[PDB]
C-alpha cells in the first residue's frame, strides 16, 4: 500500500500553494509514525529529498514542525539516516538550528544526533554546513535536556578533531561551556558538558581561554559529586589545564579540594590530584601558601609513603613536594614539615633502584630543597643521599659520552651537583663529599658547555674551598685555570662562583 | 565508533593478517628446494620488510631508510603483545620458538635483543597495548621528525592518539605518555639489532641476496 500512497505527497510537496504543501506535510509526518509507512518514504529518494528541500525554504512554523519530526523519524533507521545523508539535509537540519520554535530545535537537534552518530560523512558534513557555530549558539538555551544532546554534539565533533575545537573555540565555546558548569546540576549534562571541556582542554589554544572563563574553579565544583564519571571528567580536564594557570584567583577552595583529594580510596583520584597540585604550585608563589596552609605538606609525604613504588603517584607528589619548598613566605616552615611527618628517609630511599629517572630527577631537586633548611643537613646524611648523589652523578656524566627515560643525563648531572652544593654547607658533608673523591669531577665539570652545569660545580667547589686543605686539593687538580677563563662568562652565577673559588 | 576519524583512517591501511602469513610461509616453504636457521630468517625477515613497504601505500625512502628496522621491531613485538605465549615466540609464519631453545642455539648478543623486546612486551601489555595504538605507533616512526608533510602528520597522529587514549582508557592517566616511551626504546632495540645483524654479515653467515643489507648500506 504505502508504496502508492508516497508519490502521490511527493508530487504535493511541490505544488506552488503553500497551503496544498503545508497539507502534503502534515500528511506525511503522521505517516512516518508508523512503521511501514516510514518504511516505504526513507526507500524513496524523490520524497525524502522533497522533504528536505521544503523543510529549507519554507517559512510556515507548521510545516517546519512536520518536516523536521519527520527527518527525526526515519533518523532511527539506518537507511533512514543514509537518505537524509544523500539528499543534501544535513545542511538544511543545520538551518534549522536558526528556529526560534522549540519542537523544531528539538527535533532538527536529535536528527542531527543520530546522523553524527552512527552515519559516516555526517561529520564533514555537519562541519561544512557551519553547524559548530550554530550549536554553540544555542548553549544558552535553558532546556538542560536540550542542551545535553547539544553538548554531546558538540563532542562528537570534537573529538580527535583539532580543526573543529579551534572552530569551537572561535565561537565562545569555553566560556558557554564553563557557564554550563556553573549553572546546572543535571548530572547528564554536565557530564557531556565536561567531556567536551576535557577534548578541549587538550589543545593549546583552546587550554587558556577556559583557563581564562574560569574553567578551573568552575570545574572545582563538582569534584565530590557522587557520579564518578563526572569527577574522572573534571579531574582529566583539571590536570590538563592546570600548567597554564599561574594566572588565576579564587582557586582557594579548589586547591583545598585538591588536598583532600589526596586521601581518597581511588588510586586514580588521588594520582590527577598529585598532578594537578604539582602543576599548579609550579611557579606560583599564592598556590604554594595555600596548600601549605591546609596541610599540604603532610598531605603528600602521606601520599608517597602510601603508594611506595607506585611511580604513577610519587612522581607528581614529589614534584608538588619540591615546589613547596622554594621561593615562597612559607618555604622554610615546609622543608621542616617533611622531616617532622617522617618524609625524610622515604624521600632518600627513593633515590634507589627500582626508581626510573623522572621519579629520580624530581626527587633530587626535592633533596636540594629539603638540604636548605640546615636541621635536615643531619639527617639528609645519616640516610645515605651523599654517596647515592654521586653515584648518580659520576653514572650521568659518563654517559655523556641523548633522552634516556625522558631525562636527559645533563640534567642529572646539574642536578646532583647542585644538591650536592647545598649539602656542602656543614662541614660534616663537606668531609663525605671530599672523602667519595668528588673534587676531580667537580674540576672536569668546570669544562661543561652548559652553563648551568658550571655554574652548579663551580658552586660546590666554593662550598668545599672554605676548607684550607680542600682549597689547595683543589688548587691541586688545575682548578685554577678553567676557573680563571670562567670570570668572564655571560651568566653571572658562574662568574661570582668562580671568583669565590680563586679568592682561595 | 570512539575512534578518532585519522585512527579510522590508518586502520583502512592495514594488511590482511592470515593473507600476508600464508603468503610468506609459502615462499619459504619453495626456498628449501641448503641454508641455516639464521639464514631462514633473514629470508623471513626479508619478506615482512616487503609486506611493510607494501603497506606504506597511505598518507619516501628517505624515510624508509630511516625506521626499517624499527618497523621491523615494532611488527616483532606487536605480534608478541597480541599473540605472545608465555615462555614461547610467535613469527610472523606463525612458528612457536621456544626460549628454551633461544638460550640453547642462539648466542648472547641474540638472547639480550631477544630479553629487551620482552622488556616491551611486558610493558605495552601491562598498559594495554591495542591496535588503535598500534598503527598510530607506526606512522609516528615512519614519519619520523629526523629525517614538510611530515611535521604535519605527526602533529595530525599525536593529536588523534592522545584523544583516542584519553577517552578509551580513562583509568591510565599516563598511557599516552607511557607509549611514546616506548619509541626510543624500540630505536635502541633496533640500533642494537643492526649491529648484530651486521656482524653476521660480515662473517658470510647472510644470504647471498637480502634487502636488510642494501637498507643497512644505504
Ligand atoms: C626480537 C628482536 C630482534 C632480534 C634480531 C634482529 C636482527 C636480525 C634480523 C634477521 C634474522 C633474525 C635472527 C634470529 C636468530 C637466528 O635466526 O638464529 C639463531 C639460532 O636459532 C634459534 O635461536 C631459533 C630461531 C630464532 C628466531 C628469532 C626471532 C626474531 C626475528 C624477527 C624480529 C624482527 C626483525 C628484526 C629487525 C632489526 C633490523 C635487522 C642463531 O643465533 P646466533 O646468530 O648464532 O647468536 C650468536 C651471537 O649473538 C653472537 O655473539
Amino acid at each position: 500500500l504505502a508504496t502508492r500512497a508516497i508519490p502521490e505527497l511527493t508530487k504535493l510537496l511541490n505544488d506552488e500553494d503553500q497551503v496544498v504543501v503545508n497539507k502534503a506535510a502534515v500528511m506525511v509526518h503522521q505517516l512516518s509514525k508508523k512503521e511501514a509507512s516510514r518504511h516505504a518514504i526513507m526507500r524513496s529518494p524523490q520524497m525524502v529529498s522533497a522533504i528536505v528541500r521544503t523543510m529549507q525554504n519554507t517559512n510556515d512554523v507548521e510545516t517546519a514542525r512536520c518536516t523536521a519530526g519527520t527527518l527525526h523519524n526515519l533518523s532511527h533507521h539506518r537507511e533512514g539516516l543514509l537518505a537524509i545523508f544523500k539528499s543534501g539535509g544535513i545542511p538544511a537540519l543545520v538551518k534549522m538550528l536558526g528556529s526560534p520554535v522549540d519542537s523544531v530545535l528539538f527535533y532538527a537537534i536529535t536528527t542531527l544526533h543520530n546522523l553524527l552518530l552512527h552515519q559516516e560523512g555526517a561529520k564533514m558534513a555537519v562541519r561544512l554546513a557551519g553547524g559548530l557555530q550554530k550549536m554553540v549558539a544555542l548553549l544558552n538555551k535553558t532546556n538542560v535536556k536540550f542542551l545535553a544532546i547539544t553538548t554531546d554534539c558538540l563532542q562528537i565533533l570534537a573529538y580527535g578533531n583539532q580543526e573543529s575545537k579551534l572552530i569551537i573555540l572561535a565561537s565562545g565555546g569555553p566560556q558557554a561551556l564553563v557557564n554550563i558548569m556553573r549553572t546546572y546540576t543535571y548530572e547528564k549534562l554536565l557530564w557531556t558538558t565536561s567531556r567536551v571541556l576535557k577534548v578541549l582542554s587538550v589543545c593549546s589554544s583552546n587550554k587558556p581561554a577556559i583557563v581564562e572563563a574560569g574553567g578551573m574553579q568552575a570545574l572545582g565544583l563538582h569534584l565530590t559529586d557522587p557520579s564518578q564519571r563526572l569527577v574522572q571528567n573534571c579531574l582529566w580536564t583539571l590536570r590538563n589545564l592546570s600548567d597554564a594557570a599561574t594566572k588565576q584567583e579564587g582557586m582557594e577552595g579548589l586547591l583545598g579540594t585538591l588536598v583532600q583529594l589526596l586521601g581518597s580510596d581511588d588510586i586514580n583520584v588521588v594520582t590527577c590530584a598529585a598532578g594537578i597540585l604539582s602543576n599548579l604550585t609550579c611557579n606560583n608563589y599564592k598556590n604554594k601558601m595555600m596548600v601549605c596552609q591546609v596541610g599540604g605538606i603532610e598531605a603528600l609525604v602521606r601520599t608517597v609513603l602510601r603508594a611506595g613504588d607506585r611511580e604513577d603517584i610519587t612522581e607528581p607528589a614529589i614534584c608538588a613536594l619540591r615546589h613547596l619548598t622554594s621561593r615562597h613566605q612559607e618555604a622554610e616552615m615546609a622543608q621542616n614539615a617533611v622531616r617532622l611527618h617522617y618524609g625524610l628517609p622515604v624521600v632518600v630511599k627513593l633515590l634507589h633502584p627500582p626508581s626510573h629517572w623522572p621519579l629520580i630527577k624530581a626527587t633530587v631537586g626535592l633533596i636540594r630543597n629539603l638540604a636548605l633548611c640546615p636541621a635536615n643537613h643531619a639527617p639528609l646524611r645519616e640516610q645515605g643521599a651523599i654517596p647515592r648523589l654521586v653515584q648518580l652523578l659520576v653514572r650521568a656524566h659518563q654517559d655523556t659520552q641523548q633522552f634516556v627515560e625522558g631525562v636527559r643525563m645533563e640534567e642529572i648531572v646539574e642536578g646532583c651537583t647542585g644538591a650536592l652544593h647545598i649539602l656542602a654547607r656543614d662541614v660534616h658533608n663537606r668531609i663525605v663529599i671530599r672523602g667519595l673523591n668528588t673534587i676531580p669531577l667537580f674540576v672536569q665539570l668546570l669544562y661543561s658547555p652548559i652553563e648551568n652545569i658550571q655554574r652548579v660545580a663551580a658552586g660546590v667547589l666554593c662550598e668545599l674551598a672554605q676548607d684550607k686543605e680542600a682549597a689547595e686539593a683543589i688548587e691541586a687538580e688545575g682548578a685554577t685555570a678553567p676557573l680563571t677563563e670562567l670570570l668572564h662568562s655571560r651568566n653571572e652565577g658562574v662568574a661570582t662562583y668562580a671568583a669565590a673559588v680563586l679568592f682561595r | 565508533a570512539s575512534i578518532p576519524h585519522l585512527i579510522l583512517e590508518l586502520l583502512k591501511c592495514e594488511p590482511d593478517e592470515p593473507q600476508v602469513q600464508a603468503k610468506i610461509m609459502a615462499y619459504l616453504q619453495q626456498e628449501q628446494a641448503k641454508l641455516s636457521t639464521f639464514g631462514l630468517m633473514c629470508k623471513m625477515a626479508d619478506q615482512t620488510l616487503f609486506s611493510i613497504v607494501e603497506w606504506a601505500r597511505s598518507s619516501q625512502m628517505k624515510l624508509l631508510q630511516n625506521c626499517w628496522s624499527e618497523l621491523l621491531i615494532l611488527d616483532h613485538i606487536y605480534r608478541q603483545v597480541v599473540h605472545g605465549k608465555e615462555g614461547s615466540i610467535f613469527l610472523v609464519t606463525g612458528q612457536q620458538v621456544d626460549y628454551s631453545i633461544i638460550a640453547s642455539q642462539a648466542g648472547a648478543t641474540l638472547n639480550n635483543l631477544m630479553s629487551h623486546a620482552q622488556e616491551l612486551v611486558a610493558k605495552l601489555r601491562s598498559l594495554q597495548f591495542d591496535q588503535r595504538e598500534f598503527v598510530c605507533l607506526k606512522f609516528l616512526v615512519l614519519f619520523s621528525l629526523d629525517v614538510q608533510l611530515v611535521e604535519g602528520v605527526q602533529e595530525q597522529v599525536n593529536a588523534a592518539l592522545l584523544d583516542y587514549t584519553m577517552c578509551n582508557y580513562p583509568q591510565q592517566t599516563e598511557k599516552f605518555g607511557q607509549l611514546l616511551l616506548r619509541l626510543p626504546e624500540i630505536r635502541a632495540i633496533s640500533m642494537q639489532a643492526e649491529e648484530y645483524l651486521y656482524y653476521k654479515h660480515l662473517n658470510g653467515d647472510v644470504p647471498y641476496n637480502n634487502l636488510l643489507i642494501e637498507m643497512l648500506h644505504a
